[PDB]
């Protein structure tokens, strides 16, 4: 049911390892030349350029296709039905060459990059990005071609998912796992947690199955607290207002004991769109309860603190601002050790 | 009048304050009970950063609200 594996892994494979020390030695271990928040920081002792879009960053989003797959195929084999793409195959369909090409594009993903910017530069850093790719394959082709790239065309194809023109996110494994893998990154930053938790989960869910998406997540706060990065707390009973992710927006309670729906699905409103008098915003506790929510978000009645068991906000804090954050955003092999032992740690026990 | 601020780790820091204590003194009135330095501090009410020098009332926000606080590393 499932396509025999090479031994491939993220964390032995000398050509993807060789690709991420290329990326961070020509790129992602270079200073910002753009402004926003390009100013390097000094982890308690050395130097770390791009402590956001960087090397663990990096690192982390081919952890999560190696995950991802790795559930992918668990979640086919149990009978699941995974949702296809346009030549019939899942995520779980993904041969080892395929994954070792996609996580080389992965680590070219963001070293296009100028600065931490938010919008106005996107095709810019993508196209960046992409020259990036092309040339490290074009000094490397005596060892890329045929043995890892078939052929021009190959490369051509990573090239452009990686050069995200069009947006294309759900074309491929190849386009699904390198945008979903660097979205889900996001969850050591974003607030409310619970709202993009949600948000996040029911994006992959349709690929891999709510069982191996939870997996995913869970490995995930493992990733984060092994990389020195921050795990976010998740309350049920959050009050303050849910956020719609797609569009930044809200829901709206009336003066029904009901929430605002079109005509069926829930009515979006943008932030800056003002309220009649005794409305108001649904809140995060509410949306969670929501049945629609309740039956795709397995996670919606959870209650799960985040940092780490006893320490204190700062405390917290002081730790993500260690010397070992540093490591992990400096050194390669570093922070592959750090990943591989939290991804196989469930499995020792 | 009590504002909301909640950190990514997911606690929610209920603060005593009065309409226009300028955005320092929150700064600084969060600095007394977590210990933090505001030179790490970033507020955030409605996904906008509240620069210092100007204050509450003037980015509006009454009773019940909620804010952001996120962490810069130093």
């Amino acid at each position: 049911s499932v396509p025999t594996w090479n031994g491939f892994s993220l964390y032995t494979d000398e050509t993807v390892r060789n690709a991420a020390r290329y990326a961070y030695d020509n790129y992602l271990g270079k200073p910002y030349t753009g402004t926003v928040e390009a100013t390097p920081v000094n982890f308690g002792g050395q130097m770390v350029y791009r402590q956001h879009h960087g090397l663990a960053h990096t690192l982390r989003t081919m952890a999560y296709a190696e995950i991802i797959v790795e559930e992918a195929r668990k979640a086919k084999l149990r009978g699941e039905s995974l949702k296809t793409f346009a030549d019939g195959r899942t995520l779980a369909d993904v041969t080892p060459e395929e994954l070792r090409k996609i996580m080389i594009a992965q680590a070219f993903f963001v070293t296009g990059r100028d600065d931490e910017e938010s919008s106005k530069n996107y095709e810019k850093y993508h196209e960046q990005s992409r020259d990036a790719f092309l040339k490290y394959v074009e000094e490397n082709k005596s060892t890329l071609i045929p043995d890892v790239f078939k052929d021009e065309k190959d490369v051509k194809f990573y090239a452009d998912v990686i050069e995200d023109k069009d947006h294309k996110w759900a074309d491929s494994p190849a386009h699904v796992l390198v945008n979903q893998g660097h979205m889900v990154d996001l969850v050591r930053v974003k607030q409310p947690p619970e709202s993009y938790l949600e948000y996040y989960f029911s994006q992959l869910q349709p690929w891999i199955g709510s069982t191996a998406t939870e997996a995913v997540f869970a490995t995930q706060r493992q990733f984060f607290h092994a990389t020195y990065e921050a795990v976010a707390g998740f309350d049920s009973e959050n009050k303050e207002p849910h956020l719609v992710v797609d569009g930044l927006g809200r829901y709206v309670i009336g003066q029904d004991g009901n929430p605002i729906r079109e005509e069926g699905e829930l009515k979006f409103f943008s932030q800056k769109k003002k309220l009649e008098e005794n409305q108001r915003y649904m809140r995060v506790d509410e949306y969670l309860k929501l049945d629609e929510v309740q039956k795709r978000f397995p996670g919606a009645g959870k209650k799960l603190d985040g940092g780490l068991p006893g320490l204190k906000e700062y405390q917290y804090l002081q730790r993500l601002n260690s010397i070992n954050r540093a490591r992990c955003e400096n050194d390669v092999d570093f922070c592959l050790g750090q990943l591989q032992t939290a991804h196989h740690q469930t499995k020792i026990t | 009048m009590q504002i909301f601020v909640k950190t990514l780790t997911g606690k929610t820091i209920t603060l005593e304050v009065e309409p226009s204590d300028t955005i320092e003194n929150v700064k600084a009135k969060i600095q007394d009970k977590e210990g933090i330095p505001p030179d790490q501090q970033r507020l955030i009410f409605a996904g906008k950063q509240l620069e210092d020098g100007r204050t509450l009332s003037d980015y509006n926000i009454q009773k019940e609200s909620t804010l952001h606080l996120v962490l810069r590393l130093r």
